[PDB]
């Protein structure tokens, strides 16, 4: 019953960067569609994405796709804070690991021109060629979160 | 109402309800690059049309350079 501290739920989109409320929800958080957003869920588990209205959703409730939900180490019912993300930069560098050429058939295509938010330590599942592949964001500058933008480097394990 | 990000400025803008976006410019007192606005995101570069027409609404979040 605190506007913003909502019940996590199933996402349609699989999109790793987006959340989902209700347009009325919304409104009474003065969110605006495509705001950054910092998410909190267990333990000084956090999570930045950006925030998308979708009028099948509950007011009270919050889509989130698996690869968040894990970020966050939260299970579907579980209940999440959201508030504004003040200020994320644009990415200098980031390094990445991946998980069991990758830069050109995964890591470009998912971030060319998504302005994805990123966080140290997010763990992160990216599709393309024959299998999907799971990545670590070891270290982002600036710390520990940023925008990964065209001009931001990309290190790759 | 639209929310505008970036070159150092970061405020809630009202105007006109069949706003264009010549007035959206002329309300961010800035020298604005581009704009990013919507999902999937898509890209303006400021270096004429209404607000309504490229799919910008009230409730929404623009980010300028």
């Amino acid at each position: 019953n605190r506007p913003n501290r909502l019940i996590v739920d199933e996402a349609i989109n699989e999109d790793n960067s987006v959340v989902s409320l209700s347009q009325p929800k919304m409104d009474e958080l003065q969110l605006f569609r495509g705001d950054t957003v910092l998410l909190k869920g267990k333990k000084r588990r956090e999570a930045v994405c950006i925030v998308l209205s979708d009028d099948t959703c509950s007011d009270e409730k919050i889509r989130m796709n698996r690869v968040v939900r894990n970020n966050l180490r939260v299970r579907l019912g579980d209940v999440i804070s959201i508030q504004p993300c003040p200020d994320v930069k644009y990415g200098k560098r980031i390094h990445v690991l991946p998980i069991d050429n990758l830069f050109e058939v995964y890591l470009k295509p998912y971030f060319l021109e998504a302005y994805r938010p990123i966080r140290k330590g997010d763990i992160f599942l990216v599709r393309g060629g024959m299998r999907a592949v799971e990545f670590k964001v070891v270290e982002t500058d600036p710390s520990p979160y940023c925008i990964v933008a065209p001009d931001t480097v990309i290190h790759c394990e | 109402k639209l929310k505008v990000t970036g070159a150092g400025i970061n405020q809630v803008v009202t105007l006109k309800q069949d706003a264009t976006l010549n007035d959206l410019i002329e309300h961010i007192n800035v020298d604005v690059k581009t704009m990013r606005f919507g999902y999937p995101p898509q890209r303006i570069n400021l270096q004429q049309t209404q607000l309504d027409e490229l799919g910008i609404n009230s409730g929404e979040k623009i980010t300028i350079e």
